[PDB]
RNA sequence: GGGGACCCACAUGGCGUGUAAGCCUUUACGGCCCAAGCGUGAGUGGGUGGCACAAACCAGUGAGAAGCGACUGUUUACUA
RNA sequence: UCUACCCAUGGCCAGGGUGAAGCGCGGGUAAGACCGCGUGGAGGCCCGAACCCACUUAGGUUGAAGACUGAGGGGAUGAG
RNA sequence: UCGAAGGUGGGAUCGGCGAUUGGGACGAAGUCGUAACAAGGUAGCCGUACCGGAAGGUGCGGCUGGAUC
RNA sequence: GGGAGACUGGAAUUCCUGGUGUAGCGGUGGAAUGCGCAGAUAUCAGGAGGAACACCGGUGGCGAAGGCGGGUCUCUGGGCAGUAACUGACGCUGAGGAGCGAAAGCGUGGGGAGCGAACAGGAUUAGAUACCCUGGUAGUCCACGCCGUAAACGGUGGGUACUAGGUGUGGGUUUCCUUCCUUGGGAUCCGUGCCGUAGCUAACGCAUUAAGUACCCCGCCUGGGGAGUACGGCCGCAAGG
RNA sequence: CGGCCAACUACGUGCCAGCAGCCGCGGUAAUACGUAGGGUCCGAGCGUUGUCCGGAAUUACUGGGCGUAAAGAGCUCGUA
RNA sequence: AUCAGCUUGUUGGUGGGGUGAUGGCCUACCAAGGCGACGACGGGUAGCCGGCCUGAGAGGGUGACCGGCCACACUGGGAC
């Protein structure tokens, strides 16, 4: 799980102000972080069952989110998949 | 780790092989090979001295540091861990301080990078040798010798390896893989960790012309023999010799070994099998 | 099961190779192309001859069951 | 000096197909697994000469030969 | 050139029959048995594996649609 | 006690070694197969190995469900309360599809103390191929794959809004008799037991954690055998689903 | 002409001979079998048989349920 | 779905022929796709409709006669 410190960092670093914090381009922000992190650890462990559950639970949550910023807006979706470079 | 092979041919079907993804080198030092030779399962007189072995494919030698002892106090990083065939186990180079660069067996989990110090002051990463003075009781130990400093011997079988069990006064107890416990002193030299190459007891052999290059010769069963040559020999059919198992050179199945070995008062009992 | 030979046209066609000449430069036993020249299969139409167009030589018989042996292998040189 | 086995050093296998892992791209996943496309020629793989064998038949059997010849026959990158 | 009928050869569907075998239901009545329903005299049942002419027995795990205390 | 990896602890069983110690020990409704006089049982000392964590431990916690508990570390999921800063229709269920999944069973390679299908004996019965006793091979343990079924039960799919209470438990915010100790008193949300209205139901019964009154979508049923079976199709190496 | 279903007594054989749409009727004294009368229904038609709908809310959109009678898939993530 | 992929004049464009009329109706040349889980392609049955019966209705069954079309004339084709 993030901490204070990188959270805070990615969570400005990304957001659309320095007050924003629930914006979509955040939340997309921590779940990817978070996903790649606890893959990662997941590499190492493989028979957790439990958090692959979270993994499927946070990706389906994800695909959610993506699927709202593309209806709402084609440009920023265009824009937030190019800076994290990921296929959709 | 185990890959299996897709059957193209009628002969390759069930051939599956350990695939050897941890070498790093693949042209072997030039300057550490002796002239060897296969020696056909004879001895010089002409005689085969043992059958069901000789012949197939000649291969070079080169010098195992199994008795590592003569530099001490200088660290070495693992070179590269290359393929030796002529052991079940691989041989991973080490370049030493000094520069004098010796093979050693590679041990389980061994990749390229760690450093290896072979002394008392060696810590407790696999491929340290040392002496029974600096080790804890209990740890898995593998190329254990006999005495301190006549070249070791034992302990070095590819995923099972002896473990020490304890010291009391001057002698030392190794537990066997046979789940034996042998008396030893408590200076001989051991390493510490597991032999690699554990997975190579998952290899399906495939074929004949594999065995013939590892070495072995097709084996002729006593129940075709013929009974001049066997005394299992003769018959009209299938028959089994009509008397108990017997190797045909006259002594059958039981105690083979002799006892009152020196190191007979070391052992205090023999080997138990299928418990 | 079908086509397979020859001639003409498509066709100064496509393909490979590559000269003169052209382009360029760390100028050399240099890279790019390459009219010309040389070699060249494939197909579609039209027509022609024979009984027969892989016509010679060369060059798998196929299918259905059941027994033994998993298969490649080796052996009774000189009865298997 | 044949034959059986082994040891060491050399040599031999025309030609034509079958297309594993691996590799990159487009799908698929969050990562996979997997799906097609282009390289791969791995195989005691396939067809087939040199080479090595000896399954059938005919001849021969006071023969050309004290074990062959003629038609077919099997392996032919390997236990050769 | 097309062209119906005819003949070559192998794949699907519908079938009809087929020694014998496997299973099911209805007869009524007989032998072998005690299975289940009351703590049915070993609590029952479910999934699963083994065993035995037979109902069944046992192992492991799960429920109470189990009675006493 | 959510999951995974590693390290570690004690008690107990069995076995081995060495004392002491003598003719029995184990067994059931009763006895005999079993081990002893080659020294059993008992008991002390030491060691070895495997499984599982008695008390706390409960109609208590967590997980979506199977299920989950000796400690320690390492990494990680889910849920809850308050401030409510921000996104501003992103919500729900989900045919086909895909992933997880009790025990048993299968392959490979290890482990294997106790327990225990199968199988031998001893016992009862007219009869025991069972219930009982003595033994003990798979399995029960580990790693990688597999099968994917349970009375997989709350025999009740999920989500939302509304509808009288009483009595316990857990977690967190507040406030007030205020010692400001106190399950003191009060307010609030979540979880989990019991009894009960109106209501529903054929009855037993449920009763804010509905089977109450509704909305949204999904699966399932149309008398009992035949039969969850034949054929066909899909998965699995097979058992088989 | 037993109850469903408006219409009953006697005579003849008794687990036989027989009736019948559901229940079901005869094992010496049958309103259910056969014959007589008697009554009922219908009528130039009277019954049997076969197909179709209704009652069948027994395929429930109007208008059914899933605790035990048949049923919540083992449970989630999640595409259309 | 105890029928999951179908199709190669097949799909689309251009140029020609064709027919009373536009059109892959037919030919040539270009590109690779169209139809497909809001059930294609497969398997069985059957002429469709105004109507008839039943049912309060919804609905279910059905196509007697008449009438509006459809298709055929012993079987399969072809043309004036
Ligand atoms: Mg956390
Ligand atoms: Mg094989
Ligand atoms: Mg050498
Ligand atoms: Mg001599
Ligand atoms: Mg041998
Ligand atoms: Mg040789
Ligand atoms: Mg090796
Ligand atoms: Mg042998
Ligand atoms: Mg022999
Ligand atoms: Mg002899
Ligand atoms: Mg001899
Ligand atoms: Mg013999
Ligand atoms: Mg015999
Ligand atoms: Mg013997
Ligand atoms: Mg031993
Ligand atoms: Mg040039
Ligand atoms: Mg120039
Ligand atoms: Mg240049
Ligand atoms: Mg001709
Ligand atoms: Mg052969
Ligand atoms: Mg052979
Ligand atoms: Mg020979
Ligand atoms: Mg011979
Ligand atoms: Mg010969
Ligand atoms: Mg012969
Ligand atoms: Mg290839
Ligand atoms: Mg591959
Ligand atoms: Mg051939
Ligand atoms: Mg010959
Ligand atoms: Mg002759
Ligand atoms: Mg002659
Ligand atoms: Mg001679
Ligand atoms: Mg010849
Ligand atoms: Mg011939
Ligand atoms: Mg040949
Ligand atoms: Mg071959
Ligand atoms: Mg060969
Ligand atoms: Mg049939
Ligand atoms: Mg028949
Ligand atoms: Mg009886
Ligand atoms: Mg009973
Ligand atoms: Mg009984
Ligand atoms: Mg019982
Ligand atoms: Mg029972
Ligand atoms: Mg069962
Ligand atoms: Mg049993
Ligand atoms: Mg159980
Ligand atoms: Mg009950
Ligand atoms: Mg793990
Ligand atoms: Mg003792
Ligand atoms: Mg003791
Ligand atoms: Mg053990
Ligand atoms: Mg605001
Ligand atoms: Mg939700
Ligand atoms: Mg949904
Ligand atoms: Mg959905
Ligand atoms: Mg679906
Ligand atoms: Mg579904
Ligand atoms: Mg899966
Ligand atoms: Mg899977
Ligand atoms: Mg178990
Ligand atoms: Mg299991
Ligand atoms: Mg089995
Ligand atoms: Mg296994
Ligand atoms: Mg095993
Ligand atoms: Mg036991
Ligand atoms: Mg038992
Ligand atoms: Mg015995
Ligand atoms: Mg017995
Ligand atoms: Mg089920
Ligand atoms: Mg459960
Ligand atoms: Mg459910
Ligand atoms: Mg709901
Ligand atoms: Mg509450
Ligand atoms: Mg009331
Ligand atoms: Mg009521
Ligand atoms: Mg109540
Ligand atoms: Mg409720
Ligand atoms: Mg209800
Ligand atoms: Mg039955
Ligand atoms: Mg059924
Ligand atoms: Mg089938
Ligand atoms: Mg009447
Ligand atoms: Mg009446
Ligand atoms: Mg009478
Ligand atoms: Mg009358
Ligand atoms: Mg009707
Ligand atoms: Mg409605
Ligand atoms: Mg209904
Ligand atoms: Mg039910
Ligand atoms: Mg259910
Ligand atoms: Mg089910
Ligand atoms: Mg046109
Ligand atoms: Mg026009
Ligand atoms: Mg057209
Ligand atoms: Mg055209
Ligand atoms: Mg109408
Ligand atoms: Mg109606
Ligand atoms: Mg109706
Ligand atoms: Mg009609
Ligand atoms: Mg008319
Ligand atoms: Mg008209
Ligand atoms: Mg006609
Ligand atoms: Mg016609």
């Amino acid at each position: 799980a993030l901490t204070a410190e990188q959270k805070k960092e990615i969570l400005g670093q990304y957001g659309l102000h320095d007050t924003d914090t629930g914006s979509p381009e955040a939340q997309v922000a921590l779940l990817t972080k978070r996903i790649q992190d606890l893959t990662e650890h997941l590499k190492v462990h493989k028979h957790d069952h439990h958090s692959r559950r979270g993994l499927l639970l946070l990706v389906g949550r994800r695909r959610r989110l993506l699927k709202y910023v593309a209806q709402v807006d084609v440009a920023r979706y265009r824009s937030l998949i190019e800076r994290l470079g990921l296929r959709r | 780790g185990i890959r299996k092979y897709k059957p193209t041919t009628p002969g390759r079907r069930g051939a599956s092989v350990s695939d050897f993804a941890e070498i790093t080198r693949s042209t072997p030092e030039k300057s550490l090979v002796r002239p060897l030779h296969g020696k056909g399962g004879r001895n010089a007189h002409g005689r085969i001295t043992t059958r069901h072995k000789g012949g197939g494919h000649k291969r070079a030698y080169r010098v195992i540091d199994f008795r590592r002892h003569d530099k001490d106090g200088v660290n070495a990083k693992v070179a590269h861990i290359e393929y030796d065939p002529n052991r079940t186990a691989n041989i991973a180079l080490l370049h030493y301080l000094d520069g004098e660069k010796r093979y050693i067996i590679a041990p389980q989990g061994l990749k390229q990078g760690d450093v290896i110090e072979s002394g008392a002051n060696a810590d407790i990463k696999p491929g340290n040798n040392l002496p029974l003075r600096n080790i804890p009781a209990g740890t898995v130990i593998h190329a254990v010798e006999l005495r301190p400093g006549g070249g070791a011997k034992l302990a070095r079988s590819a995923g099972v390896s002896i473990q020490l069990l304890g010291k009391e006064g001057t002698y030392a107890a190794l537990r066997m893989p046979s789940g034996e416990i042998r008396r030893v002193d408590v200076r001989c030299r051991a390493t510490v960790g597991e032999v690699g190459n554990a997975e190579q007891s998952n290899i399906n052999w495939g074929k004949a012309g594999r065995m013939r290059w590892k070495g072995k010769r097709p084996t002729v069963r006593g129940v075709v023999m013929n009974p001049v040559d066997h005394p299992h020999g003769g018959g009209e059919g299938k028959t089994s010799g009509g008397r108990h198992p017997v190797s045909p050179w006259g002594k059958p199945e039981g105690r083979t070994r002799k006892p009152n070995k020196p190191s007979d008062k070391l052992i205090v009992r023999r080997r138990r099998t299928g418990k």
